[PDB]
């Protein structure tokens, strides 16, 4: 559920990268993500 | 057994702007409004040359002055951001409040905010790549300097 | 000659930034990353 | 004959003083080239 990230408040940290944001899910920094680029309308259906 | 999402973490985003960095140290920075308005703005540069002369045999050069009007550049840069329209709906409807309303009326408001928080930071950068771009596009390489 | 030119007379309230300058031939030359505004972003670097 | 001070580069060699200089600074932008050239 990345609705649950997006909607409920988070925690300011210091944050870092080998390469990229965008290449950390296409070369698979981690698997299991998830990438939006336009402002997503399904977080705002409850 | 239980999933155990821990603490929900997230960046805060390095707010940079191009009088921070050392591009503005170069750059000569100016707020224009009529900036829409106006077409080519043109510099007047009166020059002497200095005129050293002697001999008898060798041409001895006239008073020379130059005057060069030299041109700006028009650059102009443009972000696209957008509002999602159920964002605009759970703004502006602003219904029949039992929390979940209210909750998701803040996250409209904090997702306008973001959006024109990181489209100004766009902006900057945008205005750091096109200062960038245009000293790259005037500054020979060394070897010919 | 104008003792105020209009791109010289430009009033500027002034802070600071820790710059990372050096000295060669007499002239404080600054040094900059713009790594801090590349990354994690599309555009390339245009110094790359 | 009154004087005055400038602020020449000086050089010592063999315990004499010897002025150095630019030559450049009155040939920018002059159509004489420098003869010194």
């Amino acid at each position: 559920n990345w609705t649950a990230t997006e909607l409920l408040p988070k925690l300011d940290v210091p944050i870092d990268l080998l390469t990229h944001i965008k290449l950390s899910v296409g070369e698979e920094m981690f698997n299991n993500f998830r990438l939006y680029y336009g402002d997503d309308p399904e977080r705002y259906n409850l | 057994s239980f999933e155990a999402i821990f603490g929900t973490y997230c960046n805060k985003i390095e707010w940079v702007t191009f009088l921070g960095t050392a591009l503005a140290t170069a750059a000569h920075a100016i707020m224009f409004h009529d900036l829409n308005k106006m077409t080519t703005g043109k510099m007047l540069f009166y020059i002497q040359v200095p005129r050293v002369a002697t001999g008898a045999g060798i041409p001895t050069s006239r008073q020379t002055t130059v005057m060069v009007s030299k041109y700006s550049e028009k650059s102009p840069i443009t972000i696209p951001f957008e509002i999602s329209a159920a964002c605009l709906t759970h703004l502006k409807e602003t219904f029949e409040d039992t929390l979940l309303d209210k909750l998701l009326n803040a996250d409209a408001v904090n997702t306008v905010l973001r959006a024109v928080k990181n489209t100004a930071d766009a902006m900057e950068r945008g205005l750091i790549d096109t200062f960038l771009r245009v000293l790259l596009r005037h500054a020979p390489p060394c070897f010919v300097l | 000659d104008l003792p105020e030119s209009q791109f010289l007379d430009q009033r500027l309230t002034f802070t600071e930034t820790q710059m990372d300058v050096l000295k060669v031939g007499e002239r404080l030359v600054a040094l900059e990353h713009l790594r801090k505004v590349y990354k994690n972003t599309d555009v390339q670097d245009p110094l790359e």
